[PDB]
């Protein structure tokens, strides 16, 4: 009966290891890249799409890029049926925060927080993990900037430059090399195009295949525009870097 | 595999479970139903494993409310659990409409509960065929239920190891009187057929239990054959095989 | 006789099908004196007792 | 007892997760239907079919109302497109139209069907529905939008696209045929002209299903008497509708 | 779901206890070691990788009470289940009994909390296993325990656990005296130190060290200080 | 793995095995049903076969009264029959208490059809092994046939078989309505829209009925019957004087 | 491993041998139990465990498989500890539960028979008691006790849910070589010191070190004294007059 | 295993085998002989010490002052249907304020076995039981087996070599019933019964075990030196 068709999917390995969970992580290598890189006056995420057709319409698609809340935006990669509940338990927990304390959540406690309900399927219940990769760009007071990175176990660290989904190895390298600790906006801007540009999966790399956002110091008084830029905006960034 | 359970299907339209289900029921002992224009009459081949017994001490027929019969074969304890279900059954609808469940209604309640059991992982259908019947007051009816859930009216009916002795005496019997015989009478028939069934098992020998629910002998209630009219029955039978 | 092939079921090939059943009280008893006969006892046994027990 | 609450969807060895990819075959196994999004409307069409020629076909429908203003149509499966249109509703009317007190935006409503994929992706018991749903519909504020939802659980904006079996040929035909302004007098004679090549069948208005999230239609409004509402966007298209039209490609 | 991930094993264990505990070892390196009047928990971080923000990420050493300190290897993911129950029973304790927790009392509800999802069903182990440091309040006696996950709770004089804890051990029998802690907390965290340098290796950067000194005083010592703390070893060595 | 078919789950070939399972298991009964619009009633004739005399042949039936407008006709196990044949009535009682009319058979068509989505979503319930013909008679919709299969597919008829030889049916229904010009045989009385039925099931199945060998099952306006032997041999002999 | 197993599959499945393999495996874990002699006498009944040293840098002091659950009874646990830490308690509860509802020392075989009816609740669900294990443990007891009403007693408690009352009981891995000598010295013509002398003797048997304090810890359980853990001070001068006496040979 | 290893299944034959197996919990059982006359029953259950500083765990369980069972088989499974037998017994006094009857609550014993053998996860119960009383009808033997099979009998066993006690019980069955109002004598019955069911395992003070219920007398277990004025 029911016991003799049990998967037991959720036992470990004579490694002590977790097969699905390393099932998810090699599946999202053949979902799109999302990057980010911090500077020191803001956090660029340059995510490319995983899909594209002339026939797509890819313009009021915002099918990589969230908002959480006005502060903390995530990039998205991996199945993004899962994805969109997170997204959803995530709203509904920022809110929570605002209920309570009447303050805005610092990005430490938001990224703990996702990352345990993670750990919860791959922990028991039989059940097959959540397999999605955010990187989230965040402002608080606090600690300022953050940059950060959580998996579909449910762990993170924070990053300085990152890359997930399709090349991690190798956008990691390059990344190393072109990255300083202090940079303005525009050259990350830049930074980001370029990476993705000797990474793209397809030769060529254009603006309505990417993804783009930033948030930004541009808005005076202490406070972080949020901005999700329009494809017309992405077009004109991606001619004065001098790839198209 | 998919000749092991009940939730599977297999493209010839068995499912292999069910019709194993029959073969527990041909371990059974012979019973029959005769179907007499007064009521029913059962009666149940009782085996003698030895001369340790107790003897007639041990009920093979259960009644059902006060006026329901309910004679099963196959096996003994799983049967109990079925007979102790329809109990519960005749017991709500008593309460629920303040009268005596009719036979077809007892017919629904008993069948949909065996039938439940082919459609889930964690359950088997129950190998246990009943033979129920008794007067309401639409009159007497009799109904045999297979352990595959199947259920069909019955001037006779039978099952057990001797269902193929037993068969063919009662195509006799509606040749013989095709216009009907009398309750009393019948107690003679049940006895004869039943020491009939017992040439496809004689290894052992047997006690005979007769019991009848009949409108004109026991003002329809479910009672048993018993006393001076039961050895009348066991000496009618035992001089015709001899 | 159940590693029997359905064509060995039928009558024909082997019509009458007789079971070699395992021993009954009587029979036990016989079986122990036939091969007793054959060495030297002494005259103090009981063929049912050992049958018995 | 049962014990059914483990994932019968997990991920394979290889990655990706079997069930869906096995789901998505299915699609294209299915019948056929496209969508044309129009400047000023949006069009959906497919076709009827039944076991045999003597079963009606007006008492089937495979184009299917959510909103006034948002119809579906599938192709796929024929059972699972049934309940899912019935949940499609009921999910419609508690969460928006009891908490705004009106319909949803197709935005909106697309991401809350796809949550019901979602936990047939996940959990015991459920194994993914096998359609691919198209949802076009209306709303003020971001005007005509057609979307495409998938076995999966995600949901793609497309400006014009098929699903069912003759889904590869279909788009290839319509890359052509999209221009940049298309009416939606000339989009309906596109669509019928993509499914001609599509569709063998006798071609009626009576097996070729049309509807339109064209335009409003204060005659559908059941009402009078009030000029601050409107009528139905969408209005499915009768038998006779189409046969003009049949005549004129 | 009620089904079973723990199948009774006919050799005398459970497989997913000797899984969890393999898991365990291919963790990152932790040594405890406790002087008289202090206690220090070292542990290897990974910072081997590069472009890495270290000040935003929680160390692998978590304060769960004022005076209790746990370390740990083997699963990180899971191991943050396990800190958001033990800083839970610590508040409860107070509450409920009044004063701060034992580290004893604390370290045996660990041990219950590992165990349970041992012989539980719907539920596999844990593989993670914990350092569990501190001192007992009004009281100024390191007290060193080790949970495993196994589920059994242990004191140690010293215990290392880890990647190649083995190595370590070894040079604790011989660098480190049962009758004899080093006296100062100097002397103490070089010793710590100086055993880290076997397997961790490649620079002074990959080192962390927290001390704890009663009365409740949970500092941690930043780069710069182990720095000059393992330059010294380096040089007399 | 080797589990593939044991639970209601796609296949390579994106399908459904389990379910076409169910549709060969359809056709166990093996009876068959014709079942035709008049104007102004709904006529519906089946087989009836009793595998002994010993049987009582009034209780065998096919023809299952739902509604007292909505007749049902069963293709398929007798045990899954009726339970179809109970889970029926309960939406029957359950339309008219929320809503305060009758259930239309339109209605009836969708919920039993939803309710068999859900035995095959769910991997531990064995779909319904029975092909159901709802007939009716409706006001606002006219006279209709619906046919639900076991997967939860349906569709509306102008007049439909079922059964292993319905194929046969088919040719003379296709054939008949080619004729006509039109959905529905333009006859006002139920009388001879019995009439009708039986002769294309003469020559369709290539046999003669009698009496005893029919059951049939007729939609009037606001009332259903069902006709017993006696009616039925009436109309018989009807056929033969045209 | 991987020794032939034909039935294993359910918790609760047979199996041709006639009894549950699962129990008996339950049984092979008391062979890897660190070694527990327990000699009763009807003076007195001394529970002996060795601590086991693993490391020098183990405190082998603070330690100890000698667990309370009150002043009158006392107990010593051998196998998987894990599985004991969960038991212990809720026998410690028990015997709390007696003091409340009757205000009177609970009978030895009575507790005995309680953690009995807790070890017997591995299952997915079935009879009076709703299972909350799984697994079966995998953990035996030694309780001993004194009550004033059948005097002093000790039980050995299985993880199959039976007792047997010993008169000297020795379990652990060196169980085999233990129960040779106990068989041949025990005698109920004992008393306190000559058995106390008795537990060293066996345990020097089934010792894997050397006999001395730092690996091994007396305990009793006495009428007029209650149960009482022999320290380490106390315990050193019975070995060395153990030594004394084995030199007078 | 083809069918072998799964309650809930069938079974070409069309028995199961998990029933069988669960028969072999009487047959690894240790001897327990019942037999009755028709003023007083009799169990006779044959106890087992596990070694020589060991005791011996009894075998009958005193269930009321008028009933009482005795195991064969399974220890554990035991515990667990002495205590639901209790339960039914206290509540028939309470409710209906009357001693249980000895013939229905072999029917809720049944059905109990029956429920852990329809439903997958449960189990048959590895367990026989004998379970004597003298209600308003008489003296009663009732013989439980894992099947769930209830039995009126004369004299009964159940256990290793049951087969010689019951060759036994078929000699003296006639004596047996004949005896009546000399407790006594159904006793020494019952040493002599059970002594041709051993295999030199021998009846000793502490090994035998009697107990007895009467018309006058309550249920009553000997054991010390109460045994031995009939051994």
């Amino acid at each position: 009966g029911s016991r003799r068709y049990d998967s037991r999917t959720t036992i470990f390995s004579p490694e002590g290891r977790l097969y699905q969970v390393e099932y998810a992580l090699e599946s999202i290598s053949h979902a799109g890249t999302a990057i980010g890189i911090m500077a020191s006056d803001g956090i660029v995420l340059a995510a490319e799409r995983k899909v594209t057709s002339t026939l797509l319409e890819q313009d009021t698609s915002t099918e990589k890029l969230y908002k959480l809340n006005d502060k903390i935006a995530v990039a998205v990669a991996g199945l993004t049926a899962d994805a969109e509940i997170l997204i959803n338990t995530a709203r509904i927990h920022a809110q929570n925060y605002l209920k309570t304390y009447n303050e805005d959540i610092p990005v430490e406690i938001l990224v703990r927080r996702l990352s345990d309900i993670k750990q919860g399927y791959t922990q028991h219940g039989g059940l097959r993990p959540f397999g999605v990769s955010f990187i989230y760009a965040g402002y608080d007071d606090r600690y300022g900037y953050q940059l950060y990175t959580s998996n579909p176990s449910g762990n993170y660290t924070g990053w300085k430059a990152i890359s997930v989904g399709a090349n991690t190895s190798a956008a990691q390298t390059l990344l190393q090399m072109d990255y300083k600790d202090d940079m303005k906006v525009d050259d990350a801007i830049e930074l980001a195009l370029k990476t993705l540009s000797k990474t793209t999966d397809s030769s060529a790399l254009t603006y309505d295949r990417l993804e783009f956002a930033t948030i930004r110091k541009g808005a005076n008084d202490g406070e972080v525009y949020q901005k999700i830029f329009k494809p017309q905006e992405i077009k004109d960034i991606l001619v004065k870097t001098g790839i198209t | 595999g998919y000749d092991l359970s009940n939730s599977v299907f297999s493209p010839d339209g068995r499912n292999f479970q069910v019709e194993y289900a029959v073969k527990a029921v041909e371990n059974g002992t012979t019973s029959i139903g005769i179907k007499c224009n007064d009521g029913v009459v059962f009666a149940v081949e009782k085996l003698i494993t030895s001369k340790l017994l107790v003897p007639q001490k041990n009920v093979k027929i259960q009644v059902v409310d006060r006026h329901i019969g309910c004679v099963y074969s196959g096996l003994i304890p799983d049967g109990r659990h079925l007979v102790n279900r329809g109990r519960e059954e005749a017991a709500s609808f008593k309460k629920l409409y303040k009268t005596p469940i009719p036979i077809p209604a007892f017919a629904d309640r008993l069948g949909q509960y065996v039938q439940a059991h082919t459609l889930y992982n964690s359950v088997r259908p129950f190998g246990v065929s009943t033979i129920f019947g008794g007067v309401d007051k639409n009159g007497a009816h009799l109904y045999m239920l297979e352990p595959s859930g199947s259920y069909w009216g019955y001037k006779g009916a039978a099952t057990g190891k001797g269902r193929q002795s037993a068969k063919a005496e009662l195509e006799k019997l509606v040749d013989h009187h095709p216009e009907g015989l009398s309750a009393r009478e019948a107690v003679k028939q049940a006895a004869k057929i039943i020491y009939l069934a017992h040439e496809d098992n004689k290894e052992k020998d047997f006690e005979l239990e007769i019991s009848w629910c009949s409108l004109s002998e026991t003002n329809g209630l479910h009672k048993f054959v018993k006393g001076d009219l039961l050895q009348e029955a066991i000496d009618f039978a035992q001089k015709e095989i001899n | 006789v159940d590693v029997l092939d359905p064509a060995l079921l039928r009558s024909g090939r082997l019509d009458r099908k007789i079971e070699f059943p395992l021993p009954s009280e009587d029979s036990r008893a016989q079986i122990l004196q036939i091969h007793s006969r054959k060495m030297t006892t002494d005259d103090d046994i009981n063929w049912q007792e050992l049958a018995r027990s | 007892t049962d014990r059914y609450s483990f994932s019968l969807t997990t991920f394979s060895p290889s990655g990706k997760l079997g069930q869906i990819d096995y789901a998505l075959t299915a699609v294209k196994q299915g019948v056929t239907s496209l969508g044309i999004k129009a400047t000023n409307g949006v069009v959906i069409a497919t076709e009827k079919k039944s076991s045999s020629p003597l079963a009606m076909s007006e008492t089937l429908s495979k184009v299917s109302l959510l909103t006034p203003d948002i119809g579906a149509v599938y192709s796929g499966m024929g059972p699972d497109y049934r309940v899912l249109v019935d949940k499609s509703r009921k999910v419609a009317h508690t969460s928006y139209k009891r908490i705004y007190g009106e319909y949803p935006p197709t935005k909106l409503l697309v991401s809350e069907v796809a949550k019901i994929m979602q936990e047939a992706t996940q959990s015991g018991g459920v194994r993914p529905f096998g359609v691919s749903l198209l949802i076009a519909g209306h709303d003020e504020f971001n005007g005509f939008s057609l979307y495409q939802v998938d076995p999966s659980g995600s949901y793609f904006p497309w400006k014009a696209t098929a699903i069912g079996k003759g889904s590869v040929a279909a788009k290839t035909f319509l890359e052509k045929r999209w221009n940049d302004e298309l009416e939606l007098e000339d989009a309906i004679h596109i669509a019928l002209l993509t499914l001609k090549e599509s569709v063998e069948g006798e071609f009626n208005g009576d097996t070729i299903e049309l509807a339109i999230i064209g335009d409003e239609n204060p005659d559908l409004l059941g009402y009078t008497g009030i000029p601050t509402d409107k009528g139905p966007r969408f209005r499915k298209l009768t038998s006779q509708e189409i046969n003009d039209r049949l005549e004129a490609l | 779901y009620d089904r079973a991930l723990s199948i009774f094993s006919p050799d005398g264990h459970i497989f997913q206890v000797e899984y969890a505990l393999e898991a365990v070892k291919r963790g990152t390196c932790a040594v405890g070691v406790k002087g008289k009047n202090c206690v220090v928990l070292g542990c290897e971080r990974r910072s081997t990788l590069k472009l890495q923000d270290t000040r935003i990420t929680p160390s692998k050493v978590s304060k769960i009470d004022s005076h209790v300190v746990l370390s740990f290897s083997g699963l990180n993911a899971d191991s943050r289940i396990l800190i958001e129950k033990a800083r839970v029973e610590a508040q409860s304790h107070r509450l409920t009994l009044e004063d701060p927790v034992t580290v004893e009392y604390l370290t045996r509800y660990v041990a219950g909390v590992q165990q349970r999802y041992t012989q539980s069903g719907g539920v596999r182990p844990f593989g993670v296993s914990t350092l569990i440091a501190g001192f007992d309040p009004r009281d100024d006696e390191p007290k060193l325990y080790q949970t495993e996950p196994s589920g059994i709770y242990s004191s140690w004089s010293a215990q290392t656990i880890g990647r190649n804890s083995k190595t370590v051990r070894e040079f604790l029998e011989k660098n480190y005296d049962r009758k004899e802690p080093p006296a100062t907390v100097e002397e103490c965290v070089k010793l710590t130190v100086r055993s880290l340098l076997e397997v961790v290796q490649t620079g002074a950067k990959n080192i962390e060290i927290t001390v704890v000194k009663p009365d409740s005083d949970i500092v941690a010592l930043s780069s710069e200080e182990i720095n000059q703390y393992v330059t010294q070893i380096e040089q007399e060595k | 793995a080797g589990y593939d078919r044991h639970i209601t789950i796609f296949s390579p070939e994106g399908r459904l095995y389990q379910v076409e399972y169910a549709f060969k298991a359809t056709n166990q009964t093996n009876i068959n049903s014709l079942a035709v619009r008049g104007k102004d009633c709904t006529v519906v004739i089946s087989q009836k076969k009793v595998p002994d005399k010993l049987l009582d042949p009034t209780t065998v039936s096919y023809i299952f009264c739902i509604s007292r407008t909505i007749g049902m006709v069963v293709n398929g196990p007798i045990p899954d029959a009726r339970n179809a044949a109970l889970r029926a009535k309960a939406e029957a009682a359950e339309f008219r208490y929320k809503y305060g009319y009758d259930m239309p058979c339109d209605v009836l068509a969708k919920r039993m059809a939803n309710l068999s989505q859900i035995y095959t979503q769910r991997a531990y319930m064995r779909p319904l092994g029975v092909i159901l013909t709802f007939v009716s008679v409706d006001e606002e919709l006219g006279p209709s046939i619906y046919k639900t299969d076991p997967a939860g597919y349906y569709v509306g008829y102008k007049a439909t078989a079922t059964g292993p030889k319905q194929q046969e049916i088919t040719t003379n229904l296709e054939n008949h309505f080619k004729k006509s010009k039109i959905d529905h045989i333009n006859e006002e009385s139920w009388e001879k829209v019995v009439e009708f039925a039986i002769t294309h099931m003469i020559d369709a199945l290539g046999t003669e009925f009698s009496k005893n060998d029919l059951e049939v099952g007729v939609a009037t306006k606001d009332k259903f019957f069902t006709l017993s032997a006696e009616n039925i041999e009436e109309r018989l002999v009807a056929i033969a004087e045209q | 491993f991987l020794t032939r197993s034909e039935y294993d599959r359910g918790v609760s499945t047979f199996s041709p041998e006639g009894r549950l393999f699962q129990v008996e495996y339950s049984l092979e874990a008391i062979k890897l139990g660190s070694t527990a002699i327990g000699i009763a006498t009807k003076e007195g009944v001394v529970l002996g465990v060795e601590k086991r040293a693993t490391s020098p840098l183990l405190e082998s002091d603070s330690i100890e498989k000698i667990v309370e659950i009150d002043r009158h009874i006392g107990c010593a646990m051998s196998g998987l500890t894990a599985d004991a830490r969960s038991m212990i308690e809720h026998a410690r509860t028990a015997a709390v539960t007696h003091n409340l509802y009757y205000d009177e020392d609970i009978n030895v075989e009575s507790l005995t028979q309680s953690v009995c009816d807790l070890a017997l609740r591995f299952g997915e669900g079935a009879s009076g008691e709703e299972r909350l294990m799984s697994r079966p443990f995998g953990v035996a007891l030694l309780i001993a006790g004194h009550d004033a009403d059948d005097g002093y007693q000790l039980f050995h408690a299985e993880p199959s849910g039976t007792f047997y009352r010993y008169n000297a009981k020795a379990i652990g891995s060196g169980s085999e070589g233990a129960q040779a000598e106990l068989l041949n010295e025990w005698h109920s013509s004992l008393t306190l010191k000559e058995a106390e002398l008795l537990v060293l003797k066996i345990l020097k048997q089934v010792m894997e070190e050397k006999l001395d304090e730092n690996n091994a810890q007396l305990s009793c359980i006495t009428k007029q004294d209650g149960f009482k853990i022999y320290d380490n001070e106390k315990t050193a001068e019975l070995i060395k007059e153990l030594k004394e006496k084995e030199a007078a040979e | 295993n083809n069918y072998d290893g799964d309650t809930v299944t069938f079974s070409p034959t069309g028995r199961l085998f998990q029933v069988e197996y669960a028969l072999e919990a009487i047959k690894q059982g240790s001897v327990t002989v019942g037999l009755r006359s028709n003023t007083h029953a009799v169990l006779v259950a044959l106890k087992r010490n596990a070694d020589e500083l060991s005791s011996y765990q009894k075998k009958i369980i005193k269930c009321d002052e008028h009933m009482g069972l005795s195991l064969a088989g399974l220890a554990p499974d035991a515990r667990v249907l002495s205590n639901y037998l209790r339960q039914q017994c206290n509540y028939s006094s309470l409710v209906f304020n009357r001693k249980l009857a000895v013939e229905r609550a072999g029917h809720l014993l049944c059905d109990k076995a029956q429920k852990n053998t329809q439903s997958y996860g449960g189990r048959p119960y590895g367990v026989g039981l004998l379970i004597i009383g003298y209600d308003k009808s008489g003296a009663h033997l009732l013989e439980f087996q894992p099947s769930g099979n209830v039995t009126e009998l004369y004299g009964t066993a159940i256990g290793a070599r049951s087969q010689g006690a019951k060759t036994y019980l078929e000699r003296t069955l006639d004596t047996f019933i004949k005896i009546d109002g000399n407790p006594d004598e159904l006793i020494k019955a019952g040493v002599e019964a059970i002594s041709q069911s051993l295999r030199d395992e021998s009846l000793t003070v502490d090994n035998l075990s009697i107990a007895i219920v009467g018309k006058d007398t309550p249920f009553t277990i000997y054991d010390g030196e109460a045994v031995a004025k009939y051994i």
